RNA sequence: UUGGGCUCUGUGGGUGCUUGGCCGCUGGCCAGACCUACUUCAAAGCCACCGGGGGUACCUACCGGUUG
């Protein structure tokens, strides 16, 4: 009813949910701002899909998200893709479908694994 | 699973491609084909002891 | 059971491998009772999603 | 490259349960498949079909005697005419009744036609081609006169020859003898008296004498005599006879009156001929097992023709040197695959009915089928020299056939039985490769050895799809594992790769320009990866774009049909450009590989009779007795095997039981001339070609203002700018105008035309002398032709060999038509005649 | 007339002149409706729906004045003599003429109405009755009544028969007088005088189902009904007001409905031509009304465009049903009710057409290879303010695309009662429209009701949005609709400039909708969201590209990289799609005022209207004008392509339409009509146009004998080694044709019987087939050779068949030992002589092939032709060795350019 | 915009290419009407779907006989 999405995101034991619904434009991990969730210098690396975006696609969202388990690397890694995924599934519910070609055009254009749980598997040359 | 495979033969005649085809006026075939007799010269002859 | 089983073939929920199902009498062998499962998008399965808390509209 | 596709022939088929017919002359053989309607040119080899049709099965097919003008019937009413030289539709019209009989008049003037009940005669209005100062009319058909002094369904109509009187076989056990005015010495008067009824009456040519053939066998002459007490002559009965078919009932009569001879066709399979008025049986032959739907004849009358309706089953038959004309097995299953020989002028197909026939893409005509293999065959496979084919089935064995002498000269079993349901090959023919749902290890074998080489692995599920890259060293599988396994192999140090997709696999397939390959998942998502940086180049989706469906017996509407939203397949172009896919739906898509659009999407079918083709259905029809096609007529008839019910409880794959009626639509591949410019669909109806209509539409290249057909005729026959001329008839574009000026330069001047010839015009000139090469009577103008080109820019086309690879391929195919059908013959003479001179 | 173009069809018409129907019933089950178009008579079915029975053919050439359709026979008038026009009238059956009446040479009046009875046709035409035997179909005698005044000798209104009257017709004169006649000895044998002679005319006249009872109505106003032998008056009514007379009246015969109990019988429906409404009287206590129907039709009005009226009413037989159809192309059946009682009956059917000539006109593209496909649906936008989706197939399947429950709105308010009126509620007229089915999915668009036009996405790109945009007169807002659904959709899109739009197109893919302004400025708008994505500039030099004019002619390429866009006056902008940023243009500002385009994809080509009278095509890659064409005396119209770039069509002011061949750059054709065509449409492949006319409402359809019959027009007006052409399949089947005839010998033989019927009848032309091309080959060749030129024998042997071509080849014979005997020789020197011709290669070395293969004795016995033998040889050698070389270099390179990484 | 919404029901159209309602139809009717005649010769066979193993007193059928 209310504009609303929910989109995990997956690593070796990161795991991340997150929120996709209207807003002005606020976002926060675990109820904290996202310019405070990170060891400080991937921060950058958390910023990504936004500096490809264009935050005027953020502009009228509001994304709460949860992340738990692992380690630092596994947890910022986390938090991209829950951006990314939830963020297309929020265009493919709610504005042109053309749209949401757009973002993942572009996105996946940029980074494969922004959009895919590529598990790392267990398959050495046999 | 299908069957057990079954050893079997099938005995073929030294006609051409255009005798072994099936009812048409013409064949597809040209006239560089229209001769070959479905067996090699290793199945017309084997130089064997 | 066997009623909401059917019923919901009779609506078309459940895929075998590939192919969709509508006609329910589709012997299933002993090679394919594991290979059955839900469609490629059904309520159905976001019945199963929405509960287990595994819901992710994508 | 340009994408205007239009609907080309049709093939796959040969015939369907409808009426069969000649031409007046002799040579044009005239047959329904479902709706549309082929002619076959049995001279020349050559056939092709109309680009009319219509909403349900054919039904009867009638013609002018004249030729010209063909009308088609298909079932519950609707009928289209049609010009047939000039193959074009001319008229629509609305029967509103189902039919049961027709007959064109010798006069070109009427047609008798039988809705089941009333019967009919009506005028032929006149045609814009035979009116020098007409038109179309607007509701051209003119009810001329209408009969119903009948009871049942009307079966079968005879005109005389004068066209004056028609005998009309009943259903009721009667025939009817009618005058198309009120004459003098006539009534409309009744043949009475039979056992199961007049299936087909006709005159005599003198009109005295009539025969009435009967369903149970029996053959009655009658005359116009008098009543045996003595201005009082009846038409009576004056002998008879019965065919000692012993247990059966025929279905299908013809007879020729003009050489007097009698044609029956059976249930049995075995039809008899017999000299009539004498009634001596000049033999009998069983062309099938199953049974004879129509008997025809010429009308010379040295051939006879029939359509058996339940394997494709068409056969013309010579029967004064016993011998056949055609003898053609169409599909009875599902066409599983497809492909044309890397030479392209010919198709083979696999169905899962157990026959592979290799058909030629020219004469529509089927050379061969091998029938050795005892299952349902899933898909084939070529080389690159195209001499050989692998064909992998549900036999569970893997069967290779030399295309130059055709045999089995390799066969697999996999060990530990397996059951094939995709299968590939190296394009060098080195090693197969197949994959499975019995043991989900991929299999590999090498065609020299023929043992096992090995098993490959890393697949959660099944491998549903196969490919191979074009050079020879890697392998793709695609399965549902979710997972796209790259399988490098031929280096020494083997290795997998994973594309880990969201979703799970159902079809592989390459770009000759082997960096690409593209993938198609079940959500309908279609993906092209660079196979080197195994990554994605792009994505894009297809539910929407496929999304045609309300397939009877669901209670979904056609937004949320499931299982209409896979694409089966995909192919690439022939240069490497448009993603062509279709699946299990109403459509087929058409994509350009740059940018990721819908360049051009095709319906698959029209029809209405198969199932889910129309993504809406109506009100009217849906009863309360649930949809209206679905109440079990297998269970009104009169032919016992029609009320059997051998079907077993649903099984949606092949089975003898056959539930086969109303099929849905499932698009069960496509297949790209590798000459490109055509490519065709393997429907459950038949084979669609489409090609590409350069011909009818004008499309130039880069065109100024000044350049004309009268400019370049100016500049041809005054200036003799001949580089010039060249160059604006290609810049035009226009065929006749680029035959003309090609034939007009002599033969000398090719050498300095292709020395400052333009490199950016090259290619597509190299692709029309190669048409020239085709298709005209020019051999030694084309060849010094092509020999100038290739003295000139061999090394620029050294250079590129994949913008003009297709180009070069459709010359490779000139060179050796000419090759293979000329100069074997010069060798072949000169050596005769010198030996000869030797003596 | 033209060259290409026939005439074929009016439609958008079911009633739209002033001639009111005919009714019969059929049965106890049918109602025949029969209506003139104005050119045609078209017979409807009333059970079946109101689906078009029979369209009458051949066209009159004038306009239809009256008719009457009899139990089998449409009797039809035409033709106003007073101004030109040759008169006649004819008689159809199903749709077709079978008869023509005679007229008497001395009329020069219109022939106004029909009336059929007994054995005689009465036609009365202004003052003038004419009467045929219809037994006969000859002429009678004609009635020619008479009065002191050239005013009151009119004979208006006019003629009933009684139903228990032997031959007695009943008239209205345009004074108040009801004459009666005796048609049988053509005697005025009675006439009836108005009471209160204060009422002038008799406007009309009507038996009831009562005998004997006759009610007039009169111009004047009085409704009288009395008894016509008894010259007894039953009642008056003061129906009429003075200016606004009663056009009709009937009675209900159906038994019952008044009262006000349902218990009662005998209402009348009366309707007047000034106004839209209708009247419903009990006629039984005091005549008293009890209901009126307000606006059953627009009312006719000449202030306004508005074009309608009440052409007739009709009780039908016995039944509920009421037709009316009035001026307003416009029948709506009416229908009593039972179970109730009702003052009016509700509608049960319609039909409908404009009330206004057609502005714009559009054809539907292809279910994109199917059957909804090319020629079925075409959209007209009429300037009756409205948007119609017409069905080349069966009419009846056309339908209104409404904008709501607009009537219901009206009713609620006071539109219907007595401010604005309908048209002006419904959205204004339409300048241009373009559709797009790359997505109309049909009724199942949006499952529900949505909202209209406003100033929510999973279900929606799942199946299907809007799919249709329409430029309207003077909003700034453009509008959208579902196509497949038939109704407006719910998105309008503003300018951002705020000036009323110009035109509207649509991407190739469904998607955006694009609007250019009469400001300049160019905006898109995704559909499945109703949202504004780009404006054209946004923000060569970037953020300065905007249009400082009126923008017309806007398209896009169908791979959505570049748009083109046409300022009114100046230049065409070029735009990079995905940037909204102008990359390049082309102007013709100091000469040139562009009008408009369109746009052919397949061919990349654009037509460019040009306010010089001139039309530009331009190439769209090579970005330079390729085709300019100079044939126009008025302002163009409107002009379309060809499916395949081959044609462009073009009407202008003056009514002229001009044809020019596209690949020739040349002038076709050049026809001029009987009015000015405003608008140009041409079906989605190439089968048919319609073309929209001026003041005509109901667009025509022409065909194309271009694509029946070939025509030679071009007219630009101003007001070595060869092959032949044998079938390949023939001359290889000649080499192969014994192993042919293996396959086709049947495995297991056919069982004739052991008594075999020898002479059989033989078959075809006297024992041998039909495939021998008919009037001795040895005697060709013989008297070839005692000539020097075989090639009559040459031809034969290609004409013939490859059975009798063998045999042939088989039956040659040395003969009596003479080298002018010998076939063999002959042969030889005939190949020779092909050879040296350079002829016949193939066909020339496959006979040789044969003939060596089968005489290969007689061959090596004898020598006078082996010397012939070793002379073809050479030749041979030498065109052997040529090609052989040539072919070989050809194809060994080919292998060397398709594989040279080896 | 001088009230509006949800929800349900009822009618017509269309959900496929525009040739009559009926009859004892080369013709007639729709208000119908006429109503019971005339008569030379029964038919050629075959086929024909029941769940499996098992019993056969009685019945049916087939085959081969038997009195009359």
């Amino acid at each position: 009813s209310v504009q609303a999405v929910q989109v995990f995101g997956k690593k070796k034991n990161a795991t991340a949910v997150a929120r996709c619904v209207q807003g002005k434009g606020l976002i926060k991990v675990n109820g904290k701002p996202l310019k405070l969730f990170a060891p400080e210098i991937l921060r950058a690396k958390l910023y990504e899909p936004i500096l490809i975006l264009g935050t005027d696609k953020f502009a009228d969202v509001d994304i709460r998200i949860r992340v738990a388990g692992g380690g630092h690397t596994s947890q910022v890694y986390a938090v991209r893709q829950a951006i990314a995924k939830s963020i297309v599934a929020y265009y493919a519910k709610y504005v042109d479908e053309h749209s949401k070609n757009l973002l993942k055009q572009e996105l996946i254009q940029f980074d494969r694994s922004l959009l895919v749980a590529d598990p790392r598997r267990c398959e050495p040359k046999k | 699973k299908p069957k057990p495979p079954a050893p079997t033969l099938t005995v073929v005649s030294d006609v051409a491609t255009v005798a072994m085809e099936d009812a048409q006026p013409a064949t597809a075939q040209g006239v560089a084909g229209g001769e070959t007799s479905m067996i090699a010269p290793q199945e017309v002859y084997a130089p064997s002891k | 059971t066997v009623q909401a089983a059917t019923k919901l073939i009779e609506q078309g929920h459940v895929r075998v491998g590939v192919e969709e199902v509508r006609d329910p009498a589709f012997l299933v062998t002993r090679n394919m009772e594991d290979f059955v499962t839900w469609t490629v998008g059904s309520k159905i399965k976001q019945n199963i999603m929405k509960y287990r808390d595994k819901l992710d509209d994508f | 490259m340009k994408t205007n596709f239009k609907f080309s022939n049709l093939l796959g088929t040969v015939y369907c349960r409808g009426n069969l017919l000649f031409s007046p002359d002799g040579t044009h053989l005239f047959s329904p498949v479902g709706n549309r309607v082929t002619v076959f040119n049995l001279v020349e080899n050559k056939s092709y079909t109309f680009p009319f049709a219509h909403r349900k099965n054919i039904s009867r097919i009638g013609l002018t005697p004249q030729g010209n003008l063909l009308l088609s019937i298909d079932e519950d009413g609707q009928a289209i005419l049609t010009n047939v030289p000039r193959r074009v539709v001319l008229y629509h019209f609305s029967f509103k009744s189902p039919v049961t009989a027709l007959a064109f008049s010798p006069s070109g003037r009427h047609f008798v036609v039988g809705l089941k009940r009333k019967i009919e005669v009506w005028h032929v209005p006149s045609t814009p081609d035979t009116n020098e100062d007409g038109d179309l009319e607007f509701a051209p058909f003119v009810r001329h006169h209408t009969h119903m002094q009948h009871f049942d369904d009307v079966r079968h109509l005879e005109w005389s020859s004068d066209s004056r009187f028609f005998l009309s076989a009943s259903k009721d056990l009667t025939a009817r003898i009618w005058s198309l005015d009120t004459e003098e010495g006539f009534v409309p008067t009744v043949l009475s008296g039979h056992r199961q009824g007049v299936v087909g009456a006709y005159f005599s040519k003198d009109q005295e004498t009539i025969y009435t053939v009967s369903k149970d066998g029996a053959v009655f002459e009658w005359k116009y005599v008098a009543k045996p007490g003595h201005e009082d002559m009846q038409w009576r009965i004056v002998n008879k006879h019965f065919f000692m078919q012993n247990a059966a009932t025929l279905r299908c009569a013809a007879y020729h009156a003009e050489s007097n001879l009698l044609v029956a066709g059976f249930s049995n399979g075995i039809f008899g001929l017999y000299e009539m008025p004498d009634f001596n049986l000049i033999h009998t032959l069983s062309i099938s097992q199953n049974e004879i739907d129509f008997v025809t004849i010429n009308k010379s009358g040295e051939w006879l023709a029939f359509g058996a309706s339940k394997l494709g089953q068409l056969l013309v038959w010579e029967w004064q040197s016993e011998s056949y004309i055609l003898k053609q097995q169409g599909h009875f299953d599902a066409m599983n695959s497809l492909v044309y020989s890397p030479d392209g002028q010919r198709i083979v197909t696999a169905a899962d009915d157990g026959k592979i026939k290799v058909w030629d893409v020219e004469s529509g005509f089927c050379i061969v089928t091998f029938t050795e293999h005892t299952s349902g065959v899933t898909a084939c496979e070529f080389a690159k020299k195209g001499s050989v084919l692998f064909t992998a089935s549900l036999d569970g064995s893997v069967r290779a056939w030399d295309l130059i002498r055709y045999r089995n000269f390799r066969t697999f079993t996999a060990p530990e039985r397996l059951s094939f349901t995709c299968m590939a090959v190296d394009p060098s023919g080195e090693v197969i490769a197949a994959g499975s749902i019995d043991s989900f290890d991929i299999h590999i074998w090498s065609v020299q050895t023929g043992q096992l080489l090995d098993r490959l692995s890393g697949h959660e599920g099944p491998v549903s799809s196969l490919a191979f890259a074009p050079d020879g060293s890697v392998l793709v599988s695609g399965s549902w594992d979710r997972t796209a396994r790259i399988w490098s192999i031929f280096s020494r140090t083997q290795t997998s790769e994973p594309l880990q997709l969201q979703s799970d696999v159902l079809d592989v397939a390459f770009r000759p320009d082997s960096k690409q390959i593209a993938i198609s998942t079940l959500d309908g998502q279609l993906t092209f990866w660079s196979v080197s940086e195994a990554q994605q180049v792009s994505g894009v989706d297809g539910r929407r774009d496929v999304s045609g469906g309300r397939r009877i017996t669901d209670r979904r509407t056609a937004a949320n049909v499931a299982g209409t939203k896979n694409f089966n397949t995909i192919r690439y172009s022939m240069d490497g450009t448009c993603l062509l896919a279709g699946g299990n739906s109403k459509y087929i898509c058409l994509y350009s590989t740059t940018t990721m659009v819908l360049l051009k999407k095709f319906t698959v079918s029209v029809n209405l009779s198969l199932s889910g083709t129309q993504e809406f259905l109506n009100s009217k029809l849906m009863t309360e007795a649930g949809p209206v096609g679905l109440l079990d007529d297998q269970g009104e008839a009169s032919d016992l095997e029609d009320r059997i019910d051998r079907s077993l409880p649903g099984s949606k794959r092949g089975d003898p039981g056959a539930r086969k009626k109303f099929p849905e639509v499932r698009v069960s591949g496509v297949a790209f001339s590798p000459t490109g410019n055509s490519f065709c669909a393997a429907s459950t109806e038949g084979l669609l070609v489409y090609s590409l209509d350069n011909t009818v539409q004008f499309d130039p290249f880069d065109l100024n203002m000044e350049i004309t057909p009268a400019s370049t005729l100016a500049v041809l026959e005054k200036e003799k700018d001949y580089l010039k001329a060249l160059v604006m008839a290609f810049r035009l574009n226009e065929a006749g105008l680029i035959t003309r000026v090609y034939q007009a330069i002599p033969y000398t001047d090719i050498g300095l035309v292709v020395e400052q010839f333009p490199t950016v015009y090259v290619p597509r000139l190299l692709r029309f002398v190669a048409a020239q090469t085709e298709q005209s009577p020019h051999m030694e103008f084309c060849l010094l032709w092509i020999r100038a080109l290739i003295d000139k820019h061999g090394p620029w086309l050294a250079a590129n060999r994949g913008k003009v690879d297709v180009e070069l391929r459709v010359v490779a195919r000139a060179v050796a038509k000419m090759r293979d059908e000329i100069r074997r013959l010069a060798d072949e003479n000169v050596y005769m005649v010198d030996y000869l001179l030797n003596q | 007339g033209s060259a290409i173009f026939a005439p074929y069809r009016t439609i958008g018409l079911i009633s739209p002149t002033g001639v009111p129907f005919t009714s019969i019933p059929l049965g106890k089950t049918t109602f025949q409706i029969t209506t003139s178009v104005g050119r045609a008579l078209q017979t409807y079915d009333l059970k079946r729906g109101l689906n078009l029975v029979f369209v009458t053919r051949p066209q009159t050439p004038s306009d239809i004045t009256a008719t009457h359709a009899w139990k089998e026979r449409v009797y039809a008038a035409f033709g106003d003599p007073r101004n030109g026009e040759p008169q006649g009238l004819w008689v159809f059956q199903r749709g077709k003429k079978v008869a023509e009446l005679p007229l008497p040479s001395d009329l020069d009046q219109p022939i106004k109405q029909i009336l059929i009875f007994g054995g005689w046709i009465v036609a009365c035409a202004l003052t003038r009755i004419e009467v045929w035997k219809a037994a006969t179909l000859e002429h009678y005698t004609t009635i020619f009544p008479a009065a002191s005044k050239k005013g009151d000798n009119e004979l208006t209104g006019g003629a009933i028969n009684m139903p228990t009257f032997l031959n007695k017709i009943f008239v209205g004169r345009k004074d108040g007088w009801v004459e009666i006649w005796n048609v049988s000895t053509g005697k005025l044998i009675y006439t009836l005088l108005p009471p209160s002679p204060d009422c002038g005319a008799v406007t009309c006249l009507q038996p009831t189902p009562a005998l004997s009872l006759l009610a007039i109505a009169y111009s004047g106003g009085p409704l009288v009904i009395q008894n016509v032998l008894t010259d007894k008056t039953v009642l008056l009514l003061e129906a009429g007001t003075d200016d606004a007379p009663v056009t009709s009246i009937s009675f209900r015969t159906d038994g019952l409905g008044a009262g006000q109990d349902g218990r009662k019988d005998g209402v009348m429906a009366t309707a007047t031509s000034v106004s839209g409404d209708v009247t419903f009287w009990d006629l039984n206590k005091g005549g008293r009304i009890m209901g009126v129907l307000r606006s059953a039709h627009n009312p006719p009005s000449r202030h306004n465009i508005v074009r309608g009226g009440i052409s007739k009413i009709e009780f039908l037989a016995g039944q509920p049903v009421i037709v009316t159809s009035g001026l307003d192309n416009s029948l709506k059946t009416w229908i009593f009710d039972e179970s109730p009682f009702s003052p009016v009956p509700r509608i049960l059917h319609q039909r409908s057409g404009h009330a206004a000539p057609v502005r714009c006109l559009h054809f539907l593209p292809s279910d994109f290879d199917g059957a909804e496909g090319g020629n079925k649906w075409l959209l007209s936008g009429g300037k009756d303010r409205s948007l119609w989706g017409w069905s080349l197939r069966r009419d009846g399947q056309s339908a209104e695309l409404s904008q709501g429950a607009i009537r219901k709105k009206a009713r609620k308010m006071g539109l219907l009662a007595g401010t604005t009126t309908l048209e002006d509620l419904k959205a204004p007229e339409i300048t241009c429209i373009a559709s797009s089915l790359n997505r109309d999915g049909g009724m199942g668009a949006i499952p529900g009701k949505q909202m209209i036009w406003d100033k929510n996405a999973e279900l929606s790109g799942n199946t299907g949005w809007e799919s249709v945009v329409t430029a309207h007169k003077d909003d700034p807002y453009a509008r959208t609709w579902f196509w497949g659904r038939r109704r407006a959709g719910r998105w309008a899109f503003k300018t951002g400039d705020g000036e009323p739009v110009s035109t509207v197109a649509i991407s190739s893919c469904g998607t955006f909708a694009l609007v250019g302004s009469t400001g300049g400025s160019i905006d898109m708008f995704n559909l499945q969201s109703g949202r504004h994505r780009q404006r054209f500039p946004s923000r060569f030099a970037p953020g300065t590209g905007r249009h400082t004019n009126a923008v017309t002619g806007i398209v896009v390429d169908p791979l959505n990289r570049h748009v083109v866009s046409c300022s009114l006056d100046g230049k065409v902008k070029f735009w990079d799609f995905i940037t909204g940023n102008l990359v390049d243009e082309i102007d013709w500002a100091p000469m040139t005022k562009i009008i408009g385009c369109r746009y052919h994809p397949g061919n990349d080509l654009i037509a460019f209207a040009c306010d010089d009278r001139s039309i530009r095509v331009v190439d769209i890659e090579t970005k330079n004008t390729i085709r300019e064409f100079w044939g126009c005396r008025g302002d163009i119209n409107d002009f379309c392509f060809s499916p395949d770039g081959r044609w462009i069509v073009a009407a202008s002011q003056d009514s002229i339409i001009r044809v020019w061949d596209l690949p020739t750059a040349h002038l076709i054709d050049a026809f001029r009509l009987e009015q000015p065509c405003t608008a140009l449409a041409f079906s989605h492949t190439g089968e048919y146009l319609a073309g929209a006319m001026e003041g005509s409402l109901g667009v025509q359809i022409w065909t194309n004998r271009t694509l029946f019959r070939h025509v030679p027009t071009r007219q630009i007006s101003e007001s070595m080694m060869t092959l032949s052409l044998v079938p390949r399949s023939r001359w290889q089947t000649l080499l192969h044709i014994d192993i042919i005839k293996a396959r086709n010998k049947p495995k297991e033989p056919p069982k004739a019987p052991e008594k075999a019927p020898f002479f059989l009848p033989p078959v075809g032309q006297n024992g041998i087939s039909s495939l021998i091309p008919q009037e001795t080959f040895t005697s060709k060749l013989l008297v070839g050779g005692a000539k020097g030129d075989y090639t009559d024998f040459i031809e034969h042997l290609k004409a013939l068949p490859p059975a009798a071509a063998d045999l042939e080849l088989r039956s040659l014979s040395i003969g009596n030992g003479d080298e002018a005997t010998n076939e063999l020789l002959h042969f030889i020197r005939a190949l020779t002589s092909r050879l040296v011709a350079r002829r016949d290669y193939e066909l020339t070395q496959a006979w040789m092939t044969v003939f060596l293969r089968l005489h290969f004795d007689l061959i090596m016995e004898n020598e006078e032709l082996l010397q012939a033998l070793g002379e073809w040889r050479e030749h041979q050698a030498r065109e052997r060795d040529r090609l052989s070389e040539l072919v070989g270099y050809c194809g060994g390179v080919v292998s060397f350019l398709r594989s040279p990484r080896t």
